[PDB]
């Protein structure tokens, strides 16, 4: 219906279009491509305009497989921003970069449609209440409480349980509160992607028959697919969250993961976009992407949209900008030190940088507040110990600080929250804990009521008396 | 005797112990002066070759 | 009441109308790609129009060639057809001011993102007023207040003097600014938090803090969206640096909170690569120094020839695990007046604010502070430089020197005096009255970890006892014989009060 | 004509076109004026660097890139920029271009030396080298000046470089007779602006009388442009210049900083279409060493004295501007952040601090022996520290423990007050005597203070005041 | 020799022939584990593979990025290391179970392709050079894998 048209160059994922003269697409705007393939010429090159690049001609970007098509292809210009199936549409059915149900289910229906992204909410639709809800995961109920409505970042590098995590908290959450709980996946291994889906059909939240009873939108964009696809597929799993945080105007539970490969994805295109790189590699615009998918979540005056968002740390480097973004842009940020792993705590966090704001005595209770602190003091004392304990040995210190020292080794193995998804994984079935537990294992701990049990006595228990009674076994066998 | 035994077992332990650490340190180096210095080549010769 | 009487400013604003002469600058615009719009023709456009567009989305040329100009997007132009007329607005990115800003989060283009209405508005303040003159202004000669402890102890602020917050992230460097912004509660200051490039949810979080605090009365927050376009993340401390020129300029000195610069540096990084400007170090542009330097040079303190008042400056830039030699840290430590850290073990270990002096300076010193605790505590920052050092050389605690044992105690309970709690902004006389007992070793003989507890009682049974004393020395700042004699009265009072019990 | 049009502004960099009956050389001083945005009759100036062809040429201009427009005017004088140079242009502080910016009345400016100039040749340069002392205890012992030479302040994070440089001024204005000339390069315009005001106090500037005032301020800004800051050394280079073979007195430039100019220099080459350096900086670094340290020459017509401020950049040395800066430095005075950290000020390391000046037989061949043991039992405990710092001084073998304990107290004996930082620290500084200095090190490092606390070392101006502080310290120990 | 296939382009194949080796490596094996029976397929090295795609990246001038790596490598590879799964009988529940073979420097675990492909795979396995000189053959260290 919009303007027709030729592609003048393609170059691998980024691709040049030419138009008639007098109107050229939106910036942003979507546009699909007839093109060719081997058997029929499907539409399924979906296209996406990046830059109009002067002579009539936009550089736009891909979104599928970009081979097989040429210069000259009958381009159709769709004219609005890329839709997207909205609604009960998505619940339960696992679509994917454009929205088409790749679950091999039905097409779903577009009676209720949305592009794929808009302005920033306002300044007023921000919310008001710093909101705490707990997990069951002690490490982050004592030293990293959640904002809910706000965003939760999960930091790390490969290979240290942040997906796991990820899966351990929607296995908590997903039959715990909040409504839609909606996971998206940016660059997800799509073996653990439909693993996760197994898990949660498995689990029942998501729904065989009657899908349309799910509260779980699992729009994943699998870590195989091309840069604009991975460059996407954020926004629509976003515009999935906003959409039920403004018309069911419910809390959603928004799980992605990991944003890191969105913006390597951006990166990516940018480098051919042409656009001069930025610090190390990246392209110059990860701020305002990383500010466009944080932006465009937040709590508004009827949906806490709780985001739970990894960002893969390369390398384990913190200075890093695509870290150095985010947690600006978030509000818990919990890094997953990599060397804890080695050690063998699963999860493995540190508590120093691991944090919040919801850290607050006004929010947790001073109670809390203090607990807290009195866990981080001393952990904090035991690092800026443990870098000259290591070389030159344990006992050239006081009886004090070789005390501190065991009380914080103490609260660190008291910290091994075992894991009930993880049982598949190493084998022991994982425990639940609150917040009884969050005041009373640290109350043992720094008073001294545990303070003759081994370091093994409190290790991968989550309960402090299921850590007593574990003790009680490990005294027993001699 | 066990006095400059003990201070025998604080050296025999802290040397070992100091030489770990100056592997792990010495690695640590090889990795940030590696790191550092590609990425001001990488930088200058993007800005040397942006004309 | 609407349609039933604004037909007749309907024809007041009709009637009456311009039908100007306006010849313009108009520009057919070429070359639009991500934030930025390398425009064909528009010849006589001076470098920092806006140029109006067909959307409204209007932009600053930043650069310009013989052929092109290169202009930003302050507002992303979603949709903007080649070729459209592109003309200049011929003025220079002038800014309106009031002081019915007085509390409306208000957007770099001027805009209130408040909800409160739109403010009438007279003067049209550049977003490129110079520094004021190097003869023209006076020394900073005058206290301005902390309401935290440390910092007005050891390193001072002064009104004028542009004093540096740096550190980590999450170690409560946004915390400190607002504490010492709703510190200012009679002192007549306009704050000016400039939040740059983060949380709307935080500067929602900040502004309710404020609405509490009731510190929004006189603030001005110029907030900026992680989602603005990186021109107007960038653009917005030149704003508020305007802003608060327009206060200053009267006389009414006034404190800016840039919040943070490091996010100004980044998104300035991002429009000029895409202007194809090329970088210099760390991938940055080189001029983010220049950048800074027309900054925080628009930030001082007036003299009385044009009107003595102050833009004391409060650029938080972030380091990332805690360095300094990161670039902007490198700049901007050069050109500001001083700078306090905020280190991640100094926060997490209790010491909260977390401002070691050891790296920790203000470079202008006492004459930007009170002369009272001039008397008192001037030497106290050497002395506790010294005590760090010699703390960390009491590493090695075999057989201590009697002496280096009361300088280490002594120390040690001084530093116990620096902890204060969240967001207790004490009376400056209180500041007098705690380094008073520090400096002068009535803690040194008391419990140790009990000088918190000494120092509530004590602070509550002077206030409460003598509060003449606060009164007389605020109102000669000055620590005399009766400040004295008030102070240790007092102190044998409470000593005995708390050694029983 | 010689008329010609802005092509392209970016930045402080100004592609300026030009007819082809009229293309001028380099470093010429160019004036597009007559517009800003309120009509005003705003000049800015800018001078040349590279002339880019079809009779057009790209400069930097010395002042801000507002105000002009493409496609307009510009008025070059012929001739590279000259700076109004006399006694005359002493006392008020003015411009890179030389307009008096003390907003007062203007020097008569009728004496105009062009900024650019030619470097002395050594035939011309004095090579008498000769011995200066000013006061400050670590600098007249171990790193002594030449009352000739080029004085290097290698600062680090903004530590006690500026202040150096005040108390400094502030002890060898009045001692220097001939002339003297700080040079604002770059220099944070608030503590530029707090040495205007000393030196009204101090009445070196005379502020009631002036053209008496034997110093002479030019300032630019950190705010100005780069294309400002670059040439501002150039600016005060060439007073001294001008001071130094016409006037052929006495002549001490301060400037600071010149890693400001430096920068300056870096920030515009990257614009003006050129390649990159290593880390940092312009490829134009040696040579814009080249023309500052080879014209700063004390002549055998007429004296100089140079100290500069050089800020260096992450504190370090390997860096190029400092990597070529000691190279065209003879007084090097290198600053610490463990120093500052631990209070002792100036913050010098007196192990990188060093002097073409301090031969023995040109400084005594007794205070050449204070200064090698002083340095040796500093090097020697600045070694031992991190051993310390893993095991325990009482364990450190006492042969070593001793020197530890004794060096700990000379670096601190030897941080001693200024007159102007007493502000920062609460005593009045001190004005030392190199004698009254070997004398309190002969006592220190030959070990008969031993017996003296360590603190009564800390901020002292003078031993027998450091013998009186231990009394005092023993005095309070007994109460 | 009838349970390989045996791909082998070595060091003396230009660096985009050896980038194109194991995504061809991957195509067979795709049409193999596809037509319903299990496959197994070795990348060895997959590191020299990135050293190939890299140098090919700078032959062409596009700008590398971490590590003077190009960021495209993580797609890279997941394109030739998400081709290998275990289809369900929906299709004939052939799978292609991959060892790519990633050989690492002086340990560094936290280097830009080591990290990389962990954060492809389905998880490490270890083998240390103290180990292997250590006589423990093979080398696997058990703590970490
Ligand atoms: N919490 C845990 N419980 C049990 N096993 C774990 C845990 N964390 C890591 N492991 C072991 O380490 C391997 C990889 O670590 P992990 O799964 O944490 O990385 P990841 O979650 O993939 O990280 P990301 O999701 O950020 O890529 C897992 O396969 C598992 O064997
Ligand atoms: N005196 C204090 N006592 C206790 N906590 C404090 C104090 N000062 C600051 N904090 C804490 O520091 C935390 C982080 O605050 P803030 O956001 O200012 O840090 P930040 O480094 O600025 O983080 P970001 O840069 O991401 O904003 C807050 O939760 C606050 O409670
Ligand atoms: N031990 C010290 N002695 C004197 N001044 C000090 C000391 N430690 C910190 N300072 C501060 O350092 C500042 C001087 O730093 P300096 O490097 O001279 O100037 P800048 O910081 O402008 O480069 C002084 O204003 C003073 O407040």
């Amino acid at each position: 219906k919009k303007n027709l048209g030729r592609i003048a160059q393609i170059i691998g994922p980024v691709l040049d279009v030419a138009f008639p003269p007098g109107k050229m697409p939106n910036i942003y705007n979507a546009l699909i491509v007839k093109g060719r393939d081997t058997a029929g010429q499907p539409m399924n090159v979906t296209c996406e305009v990046q830059q109009l690049l002067g002579n009539n001609r936009v550089r736009a970007v891909a979104m599928s497989a970009t081979d097989g098509l040429t210069r000259g292809m009958e381009v159709i210009d769709t004219g609005a921003p890329l839709s997207v199936p909205v609604g009960g549409a998505t619940l339960g059915r696992i679509f994917n970069v454009l929205g088409e149900p790749v679950d091999n289910l039905g097409p779903v229906d577009t009676r209720t449609t949305s592009p794929i992204h808009r302005s920033a909410p306002a300044f007023t639709q921000l919310d008001t209440k710093l909101s705490i809800f707990e997990t069951g995961i002690k490490v982050v109920d004592l030293l990293a409480p959640y904002r809910r409505g706000g965003k939760i970042g999960l930091f790390g590098g490969a290979g240290v349980g942040k997906t796991v995590l990820i899966m351990e908290l929607i296995n908590n959450i997903a039959k715990a509160h909040g409504g839609v709980s909606v996971f998206g996946g940016v660059g997800e291994r799509t073996r653990e992607g439909n693993d996760l889906y197994m898990e949660m059909k498995e689990s029942g939240v998501i729904n065989e028959q009657n899908i349309a009873e799910s509260k779980v939108a699992l729009v994943y964009g699998q870590m195989n697919e091309p840069p604009g696809a991975r460059m996407r597929v954020g926004l629509t799993a976003l515009t999935m969250a906003e959409y039920f945080r403004d018309v069911n105007e419910q809390d959603v539970l928004l799980f992605i993961d990991n944003i890191f490969r969105f913006v390597q994805a951006g990166s990516e295109v940018s480098a051919l976009l042409g656009r001069m790189p930025s610090a190390v590699g990246y392209q110059p615009t990860l701020s305002t992407e990383m500010g466009s998918l944080q932006e465009r979540i937040t709590s508004t005056k009827e949906g806490s949209i709780t985001s739970i968002q990894a960002v893969y740390v390369p390398a384990d480097d913190l200075t890093d900008p695509a870290p150095a973004t985010t947690f600006a842009h978030l509000d818990a940020t919990t890094v997953l030190s990599r060397g804890l792993a080695a050690k063998g705590i699963y999860p493995a966090v540190d508590p120093l940088d691991s944090t919040s704001t919801m850290l607050q005595p006004r929010i947790v209770g001073e109670e809390h507040y203090e607990i807290a602190q009195r866990v981080k003091e001393t952990l904090q004392r035991y690092k800026e110990l443990q870098d000259i304990i290591a070389i030159l040995g344990l006992d050239e210190l006081s009886e004090e600080d070789r005390l501190t020292v065991a009380r914080a080794r103490k609260i660190e193995r008291f910290l091994s929250q075992p894991f009930f998804v993880a049982e598949v994984f190493t084998g022991s079935p994982g425990k639940y804990v609150g917040l009884a537990e969050t005041i009373r294992g640290f109350q043992l701990i720094l008073s001294g009521e545990l303070d003759s049990l081994p370091e093994q006595a409190f290790y991968l228990v989550g309960n402090i008396d299921e850590a007593t009674a574990k003790a009680m076994n490990l005294e027993m066998e001699s | 005797a066990s006095e400059l035994a003990a201070r025998m077992t604080a050296m025999s332990n802290a040397t070992d112990n100091a030489n770990e650490l100056k592997k792990t340190l010495s690695i640590n180096y090889n990795r940030a002066r590696q790191a550092k210095i590609t990425g001001e080549i990488l930088e200058i010769v993007a800005g040397a070759n942006a004309c | 009441i609407r349609a039933d009487e604004i037909s007749k400013i309907i024809r007041e604003r009709i009637e009456g109308y311009n039908r100007e002469v306006k010849v313009v600058n108009t520009g057919t615009v070429l070359q639009v790609g991500d934030g930025i719009a390398r425009i064909h023709g528009l010849d006589e456009v001076m470098a920092g129009e806006l140029v109006e567009f067909e959307e409204g989305t209007i932009g600053i040329a930043l650069n310009l060639e013989s052929n092109n100009v290169g202009v930003v997007l302050m507002g992303d132009g979603l949709m903007i057809q080649e070729g459209s007329s592109v003309k200049a607005t011929g003025r220079i990115a002038q800014i309106p001011v009031s002081e019915a800003y007085l509390g409306r989060v208000i957007n770099a283009l001027a805009k209130p993102i408040d909800g409160r209405g739109e403010i009438t508005a007279s003067e049209s303040r550049l977003i490129e007023s110079p520094a004021p003159g190097i003869m023209s202004r006076r020394s900073v000669y005058e206290p301005l207040q902390t309401g935290l402890i440390a910092i007005d102890a050891m390193i001072p602020v002064g009104r004028g003097q542009r004093e540096l917050i740096i550190g980590d992230r999450q170690t409560g460097k946004t915390a400190v600014a607002t504490d010492t912004i709703l510190n200012q509660q009679g002192q007549n200051v306009i704050c000016v938090y400039v939040a740059i490039g983060q949380k709307a949810s935080s500067v929602a979080q900040v502004v309710t803090n404020f609405q509490e605090r009731g510190a929004m009365e006189y603030t001005i927050v110029v907030a900026e969206t992680a989602d603005s376009p990186a021109t107007l993340q960038y653009l917005a401390p030149y704003t508020g640096a305007a802003l608060a020129e327009y206060f200053m300029y009267r006389e009414r000195h006034t404190l800016i909170i840039y919040d943070d610069l490091s996010k100004q540096a980044q998104a300035y990084r991002q429009m000029s690569l895409l202007l194809r400007r090329p970088p210099g170090r760390e991938a940055y542009p080189g001029d983010v120094f220049y950048l800074h330097s027309r900054l925080l040079e628009r930030a001082a303190k007036l003299s009385s020839l044009l009107g003595e008042g102050s833009m004391t400056a409060l650029p938080i830039v972030e380091t990332q695990a805690g360095d300094v030699s990161a670039y902007i840290p490198t700049n901007v430590i050069s050109i500001t007046d001083g700078q306090i850290f905020l280190s991640a073990d100094l926060f997490n270990a209790g010491i909260r604010p977390a401002i070691n002096v050891g790296i920790s300076v203000s470079r202008v010193g006492s004459a930007a502070q009170i002369k009272a605790m001039k008397k008192v505590a001037g030497k106290l920052k050497l002395e506790l430089a010294q005590f760090a050092e010699l703390e960390a050389f009491a590493q090695f605690a075999s057989d201590l020197d009697k002496a280096t044992q009361n300088q280490l105690a002594r120390g040690q309970r001084l530093r116990e005096l620096l902890k204060q709690p969240q967001s207790a902004p004490l009376t400056v006389e209180e500041q007098v009255m705690t380094i008073y007992t520090g400096t002068n070793g009535y803690l040194d003989s008391l419990e140790l970890d009990q000088v918190r507890k000494y120092l509530v009682e004590l602070r509550t049974y002077v206030k409460t006892n003598k509060p003449e004393f606060q009164e007389i020395i605020s109102s000669t700042k000055t620590f005399t014989e009766e400040a004295e004699a008030l102070l240790k009265e007092a102190i044998q009072e409470q000593m005995e009060r708390f050694l029983l019990q």
